[PDB]
């Protein structure tokens, strides 16, 4: 109870400074006449704003039975690089990718869930394009409301770009120069990503369920097989080797791979050796 | 009989204050003295900060209503400047007894040091991090006091803005049925080690895999390898906190290529694991085959 008045000291102090315009009760006085110089906490419109603040969205209102948009927020521009022109006039199917139709239309249907029923759902919809159009993934959340025929079923949604981190080749745009592959502890290839066939020469499937060794110079294989045995005694720390690669056409080709075992988050047990194959 | 005098006219001034407040009638009746203070110096507070920005619609009020978590603005200190109403929804604890404090007397321990790093493939601004906040909600409603409260997994996604503050929206991960289904989406349950134990038959019109074939294997096999650490940090999100979201990731189907796919998995009691995929795509590079096993399936 002394923590009490002295923590009712450091408010009174606080509200001093927050008031423009003393004792305590003066403080208070002047405090409750500065309170009515000005129900919710906050407005309506400051609640938007600090929404619009914190995501990367835009406020659509659509037809429930045609997807008709019958409102689009102008921060639809900023988000989607689309002008209210290409929104308003159309509706929501014109707007997403063709894949996300049927799914739309699910959501949108009012048949189990109507007045006050909640959806959640992810699509991709249209973004400004130079050139075929070009699709960018869109959490929606909204709410289902009729909309004053008579009085047709809307929904009421906000949709997000960026709810989550974004989920490759970076140094020359124009060719790929690595291909990532996973293997079994004993070194089989068990997964590679196409760009194998522009950086050695071979199609997936002609290296999957060989070892890595049978496509590395016989010079090199005692390195390459220290090396790995290495990674799998570290436990997801990276480790790189560089080998001279056989090509399916076209020679021996310097490559450095660099592994690393995917512990299971759980049992810590070895999932597999990740590899990033690159030619030097 | 003066001193007290001049403390009675303060309760008496205090308590007009507390009128004052932005607040239905016979709310104040409910407020201590304390609680007057701290909601005061925090609207003060507040409308400073929302006067800041260079900028009423009957529209407005549907923003909020469109969000499915709550609104949540933090100081530089941590301090909890402001909470939306529909807290009360997701914590059971209520605006009015949340704004004005200390974001980390309702943060769990483990993540004090994870939201620190927040508060100082992704834009420079922008936030996304797992926060377990104190919440005294049951099925039943709010059926907890504060003491025996529950750790609830919040997806906070944001941004730092300039004082500098943190804009939040905090959303929650629903708890995981019967026939008929939706679409774009399946259900699977595995062990702690990720192996499959069970999956929604769903997922052969999905990605062709019959739901007995995927017992017992397990499901870092089946995303591709450039999705693999971030699928790796969201299992473990999902092993010290309960619940996790992934980002977006490609899922190998059965024959060949892959189709984007974003999970919420949540720990369930000995203990298992549930997750929702809800699909982005339909299969891409069908005729690609990228896995051992989808070479011996294309055969």
């Amino acid at each position: 109870e002394r923590r009490r008045r002295n923590k009712m000291t450091a408010y009174i102090t606080e509200l001093s400074d927050m008031v423009p315009t003393p004792d305590k009760l003066t403080i208070l006085r002047m405090a409750v006449s500065h309170m009515k110089s000005l129900p919710s906490f906050l407005t309506d419109q400051e609640l938007k704003h600090l929404i619009l603040e914190a995501a990367d969205g835009f406020l659509f209102i659509v037809s429930c039975e045609t997807g008709r948009v019958v409102y689009v927020s102008d921060s639809v521009t900023p988000v989607l690089n689309q002008p209210q022109s290409e929104w308003f006039g159309s509706t929501l199917y014109d707007q997403v990718h063709p894949d996300d139709v049927d799914k739309l239309r699910e959501q949108l249907s009012t048949s189990e869930n109507a007045m006050g029923s909640r959806r959640s759902f992810i699509c991709r919809m249209r973004c400004g394009t130079s050139s075929e159009p070009h699709f960018v993934v869109v959490h929606c959340t909204g709410y289902i409301k009729a909309w004053p025929q008579g009085s047709k079923f809307c929904l009421v949604a906000i949709g997000r770009l960026q709810v989550t981190s974004s989920p490759t080749d970076m140094s020359n745009i124009c060719q790929p120069t690595e291909f990532i592959s996973r293997h079994n502890i004993e070194g089989i290839f068990t997964f590679v990503d196409h760009r194998c066939v522009a950086t050695v020469g071979y199609q997936p499937q002609e290296l999957l369920g060989k070892n890595i060794v049978e496509f590395c110079h016989p010079e090199d294989q005692q390195l390459l097989r220290d090396s790995f045995q290495q990674v799998v005694k570290l436990k997801g720390q990276v480790l790189s080797v560089m080998f001279r690669f056989r090509s399916k056409t076209r020679e021996w080709l310097w490559m450095r791979t660099s592994s690393f075992t995917f512990q299971n988050p759980y049992s810590d047990e070895i999932e597999y050796i990740i590899c990033t194959n690159t030619n030097v | 009989d003066a001193a007290r005098s001049r403390r009675s006219q303060e309760t008496e001034v205090l308590y007009q204050l507390a009128h004052t407040l932005p607040f239905a009638r016979g709310v104040s009746a409910h407020l201590d003295k304390a609680s007057i203070m701290r909601l005061t110096i925090s609207y003060l507070r507040m409308h400073r900060l929302c006067a800041a920005g260079e900028w009423g619609e009957p529209l407005d009020a549907c923003y909020l209503k469109a969000l499915e978590g709550f609104v949540m603005v933090l100081t530089a200190e941590g301090d909890m400047a402001y909470l939306s109403e529909n807290v009360s929804k997701h914590l059971g604890l209520s605006q009015l007894e949340l704004i004005g404090h200390s974001i980390f007397d309702f943060i769990h321990p483990c993540d004090q040091e994870e939201l620190q790093d927040a508060l100082t493939l992704e834009a420079p601004t922008e936030r996304h991090f797992s926060l377990r906040m104190k919440s005294t909600l049951t099925s039943r409603g709010r059926t907890l006091n504060l003491k025996a409260a529950t750790w609830k997994v919040l997806h906070c996604s944001g941004h730092m803005r300039a004082l500098q503050c943190l804009v939040l929206i905090c959303e929650a991960i629903p708890h995981p049925l019967e026939p008929p289904l939706g679409r774009g989406a399946f259900l699977s349950r595995h062990s702690l080690d990720m192996k499959f134990t069970y999956c929604d038959e769903r997922i052969a019109e999905v990605a062709g895999y019959s739901p007995d074939d995927l017992i017992g294997c397990s499901a870092y096999e089946y995303i591709h390898a450039l999705d693999s650490d971030a699928v790796s940090r969201s299992i473990h999100t999902l092993l010290s906190k309960g619940q996790a979201v992934t980002g977006q990731y490609r899922f190998l189907a059965r024959t060949g290529g892959y189709l984007w796919t974003q999970t919420q998995a949540t720990v369930v009691s000995s203990e298992s694991i549930i997750c929702v995929h809800f699909l982005i795509s339909r299969v891409e590079e069908t005729g690609v085959v990228l896995s051992l096993e989808q070479t011996e399936q294309h055969t």
